[PDB]
DNA sequence: TGCCTGGAGACTAGGGAGTAATCCCCTTGGCGGTTAAAACGCGGGGGACAGCGCGTACGTGCGTTTAAGCGGTGCTAGAGCTGTCTACGACCAATTGAGCGGCCTCGGCACCGGGATTCTCG
DNA sequence: CGAGAATCCCGGTGCCGAGGCCGCTCAATTGGTCGTAGACAGCTCTAGCACCGCTTAAACGCACGTACGCGCTGTCCCCCGCGTTTTAACCGCCAAGGGGATTACTCCCTAGTCTCCAGGCA
């Protein structure tokens, strides 16, 4: 008995985005192609933050992700930083920024 | 020994700009939370909740004071005053 | 009057974490009244949220989605 | 010495002493007048922003839309509409508020006017009133009366098409002389959509001080004229070989 | 009471794109508010794409119109060609 | 014997006569037709062969104007706090970055 | 070049009701691209739920709809 | 007799009662919430109306246009505040000078 | 099909010798609808905070509470109170 | 005005919400001790603000040129509205395994202290 | 250029939170039936595109003058680095009890169905 996460070859879950379609009040009816674009669309933006996660993390020399790792993967990348430009992260902090008329 | 006016200035946004900790102290922001949420009388209140008002509150502090340091500095002045504080919250929207 | 319990240095570490490397005299009195419309706009709204729900107990996700209402998505506390 | 009556009397050209050898004229005429002109589609009213309260002069009392104004700064009359009613002071060319004037002679370059009292700056005087040409006209009756052996050229242009004749009808501002120290000049008022040219002072004249203002020098033909009244830079003639219209 | 939650699935994915990397508990809830608000987004998207043209089915091409419109750049044609090998795949 | 002009007006007077001309009357002050070539060039790079309305591209010029008269409305108040009167590109620049565009 | 039939004076104009008493020299050539910035992102929008709906016509409502995606409501044209 | 008559609406009560049961909101729908709505509606509609009707004697004129509707809506404290992000077609501006540039 | 001659019956009763243009017609459309879409939306999310399946006039005023400035709302909400309660007196 | 399509009037069943009880978690109040941080002067160097001089860029005005409107006609791609029907999603019965909760265990990281390096200024 | 305050590097200690493991529910899975939503086909007809002639109002270009943006200089106020004193924040511990949260029972409120008939849109 294969699930169908499986058999789309994801990580995230199929079954509970379906619960979650059929219990929020977007429609009457919900296709059995929807779950799994959206599992593997999730799937892949968690991928793509974690990467630079990494990164950071591994340029600030330690082993575990921290909110300010997440802060500079963010912001350090425009097209997430234009995706999340009204987002507040807790305990990340700011971008070290200095203007060139302030110091001599 | 004395240092040029400026230069503890420099030094305290580097520091500041690399730590992450909280600036404002806990008991007082709390007492005037409490003092300025009475709304409805006798409320309660968790932790979580003034801490994430706290956050929320630096957040929206640092990033008016941004755009406060741009209009300084796009008036040819290094000092900030009030009326760059206007200025930001009457482009802003506010 | 606890919102003279937001002092000087604390304001003056907020500003140079803003960038803000030199500082006047009469910017404290404004930050004081912004952060108490802040403050009152979104404890009003939490406040609303929380007498909707029945609680004497003011929640965390009661200040989250106040702070949806308005456009400041906070994360970190569910 | 002006006398202004309508009986003919027996003076021939110099007009110092009997006026009435030409007709006298009021705001003035036109001929090919067409329905095509801002008048009544955005300049339907421009009306001030003022608040006033009008129940009190006399004592502690303002007078009514000076120099705040907003149509007075823009050199715009207000019209009828106004919130101050009949107690607003623009309306200055409608009302027929002027000036003490007086003409006799005072030199040999021909007749003008002297001040009869004191009279501030930015204070109205008259307003310059004649006959509308038109296109065709202007470049065909300056070529039939240059031939006619005249020395006085009642002619100023309103735009590039329009220029005003003051010969044949002439208020009291056609004897205004012309110096190189002016102490009055012109402006362009736009009375009820329609432009208008009028006489301000820019001194605290003397009763008894002329009251000139300057030309902007123009040639028309070969010869040229000189001025005699040498203030302290008096070029007298023009400016060198010029020929714009 | 058992609760739903993401983060055993940020754990496999993270394990497969840094293979000795941890993570804290405040990294994690960031992380699943992210997820959630993402959901959120494009599940509300397209359930306003799904009322204009008087349908009532919810199908990958409304969940595709609804990341199209939603994601800047070179991200919506990466996620687009994801959803579309994913669902390639499921059918055979 | 010359035809004289009277005067000329001082430089601010037109300007503002032009500020309360076209901030009394409420219409469209751009050309219609180079704003619809314009529309259906930019909308050729997006998809070959498209056909378009008549209100949907008033509803653009709408937009644009709008958006145009609320860039220079604030714009202005940057170059007043500049203590200037003239109007500088870096007064657009700071209001875009400001306002978060 | 359709982009140089958004002339000078409609710039000029549209100062004039914005405000503004005196205009420098670049403030057309900065307004071309911001202009051209602004209705590039609306059509990228149009046409995506143009092509969403099956059609080949761009309708009116498209623009509504993009509009109100932008954030940027309009009365009058539904 | 209709619901709108019980009420003593003047905005109906069946349109409002579809268009929540139609536009997927919610599972249920009540009894008092058309007629709360329709209510707020109504007040909200008779609110503008005034204000444009008394902008429109302000001018010499016996019909409403959207130059009105705007001078209403921006001529007041709070309606600008709820219609902040609206653009009004053929609306126009609040005339206004800024005081450094007036000689 | 619209509010238009309700929009007619409104203006009639608050200034009786006045007219309304097509256009003005439209916009106040486009407002009726937008302040329902608003009101509906969020009656909506506050009925699925609290898990419940149902919106009623307690939902319905607490989303005219959050949305509307500070005296408008209190009329609002007051004459939604009347009506409601004319409804079943 | 035609009329027709959506709104009102009764009746019933089933599950959704309202009331009461009780657990126990978490919020509020209080007392002491340490010390880090806030408060208060004080001298001085730096920057904000005012005054002045100069050159140029942008305003107003006139004549010429150009293409935006304003109608009239024609052709056709494509929006819009019905008909068939078939394939796809809702719904229920039985079942099993994946994921949430509770429990140990050890190692990444935080504090402290010594030694050497790096920028600051008179 | 050399005192002198920050600052980086290296090691040692130890501790509490990330992670593996297990027991056990409840929700994902599979099979089968039925109804209906949309996919396809086809017909009508309607605005969208393309062209053409005329008029005239707006755009363009050149001339010229003067108000303003920019650079320089002087003064004096005021904010900053530093030192000393006072204060209340923070940690730690303790205890009372109020309300969130869950469960069980029961009433009543709204979806569904059928019939009837007038309100509003062309
Ligand atoms: C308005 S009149 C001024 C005086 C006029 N001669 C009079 O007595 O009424 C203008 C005519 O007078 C002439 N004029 C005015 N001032 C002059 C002067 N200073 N020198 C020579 N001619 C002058 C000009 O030739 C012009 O044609
Ligand atoms: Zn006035
Ligand atoms: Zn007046
Ligand atoms: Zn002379």
């Amino acid at each position: 008995a294969k699930t169908r996460s499986s058999r789309a070859g994801l990580q995230f879950p199929v079954g509970r985005v379906h619960r979650l379609l059929r219990k929020g009040n977007y429609s009457e009816r919900v296709g059995a192609g929807a779950p799994v674009y959206l599992a593997a669309v999730l799937e892949y933006l968690t991928a793509e933050i974690l990467e630079l996660a990494g990164n950071a993390a591994r340029d600030n020399k330690k082993t575990r992700i921290i909110p300010r790792h997440l802060q500079l993967a963010i912001r350090n990348d425009e097209e997430l930083n234009k995706l999340l430009g009204k987002v507040t992260i807790a305990q990340g902090g700011v971008l070290p920024n200095i203007q060139a008329v302030l110091l001599p | 020994h004395r240092y040029r006016p400026g230069t503890v200035a420099l030094r305290e946004i580097r520091r500041y700009q690399k730590s992450t900790e909280l600036l404002i102290r806990k008991l007082p922001f709390q007492r005037l939370v409490r003092e300025i949420a009475q709304f409805k009388t006798d409320l309660r209140f968790q932790s979580a909740a003034i801490g994430a008002l706290q956050e929320a509150s630096e957040a929206y502090l640092v990033g008016l004071f941004e755009d406060t340091n741009l209009c300084a500095i796009h008036a040819k002045r290094v000092t900030i005053m009030p009326k760059d504080i206007q200025l930001a919250r009457r482009i802003r929207g506010e | 009057d606890n919102i003279q319990g937001i002092t000087k240095p604390a304001i003056r570490r907020l500003a140079r974490r803003g960038g803000v490397k030199r500082i006047s005299g009469l910017i404290y009195e404004e930050t004081r009244g912004v952060l108490k419309v802040f403050l009152e706009n979104v404890i009003r709204d939490a406040v609303t949220y929380t007498e909707h729900a029945k609680r004497k107990t003011v929640t965390a996700m009661d200040v989250v989605y106040a702070l949806k209402r308005q456009g400041r998505t906070l994360y970190g506390f569910g | 010495d002006d006398f202004r009556d309508p009986q003919r009397w027996k003076e021939c050209a110099k007009q110092g002493k009997m006026p009435c050898y030409f007709d006298l004229i009021e705001e003035n005429v036109y001929l090919t007048e067409r329905k095509k002109n801002k008048s009544h589609r955005d300049i339907k009213r421009m009306q001030c922003e003022c608040t006033p309260l009008s129940k009190d002069e006399r004592a502690q009392g303002e007078i009514a839309c000076g120099e705040d104004c907003l149509n007075r700064l823009l050199m715009i009359e207000c019209s009828s509409r106004c919130p101050n009613g009949d107690y607003c002071s623009n309306r200055r060319f409608q009302r027929k508020q002027h000036a003490d004037v007086e003409v006799i002679l005072t030199e040999k370059k021909g007749w003008g006017l002297r001040a009869a009292k004191d009279l501030p700056s930015n204070t109205f005087v008259l307003e310059y009133c004649g006959e509308v040409l038109d296109h065709k006209e202007f470049k065909a009756r300056v070529k039939e009366y240059a031939r006619n052996k005249n020395i006085h050229y009642y002619f100023m242009a309103l735009k590039n098409d329009e220029i005003i004749d003051a010969t044949q009808k002439g208020n009291c501002s056609r004897f205004m002389n012309h110096s190189c120290e002016p102490n009055c000049e012109t402006q362009k008022w736009t009375v009820n959509g329609q432009l208008r040219v009028g006489f301000f002072t820019t001194k605290l004249v003397p009763s008894g001080s002329e009251l000139t203002f300057d030309y902007q020098f123009q040639r028309y033909g070969k010869e040229a004229q000189k001025c005699f009244c040498g203030s302290a830079n008096c070029r007298g003639y023009l400016g060198g070989e010029n020929r714009v219209s | 009471s058992r609760k739903e939650s993401y983060s055993i699935y940020v754990y496999k994915v993270l394990k497969q794109v840094h293979p000795d990397t941890g993570i804290s508990s405040k990294a994690m809830g960031i992380m699943n508010s992210f997820v959630n608000d993402i959901f959120e987004r494009i599940a509300g998207e397209a359930s306003r794409l799904a009322h204009y043209n008087k349908r009532s089915t919810i199908t990958s091409r409304e969940i595709q119109t609804a990341v199209r419109l939603l994601l800047p750049g070179e991200l919506a044609k990466h996620a687009v060609s994801e959803g579309t090998k994913a669902v390639t795949k499921y059918t055979s």
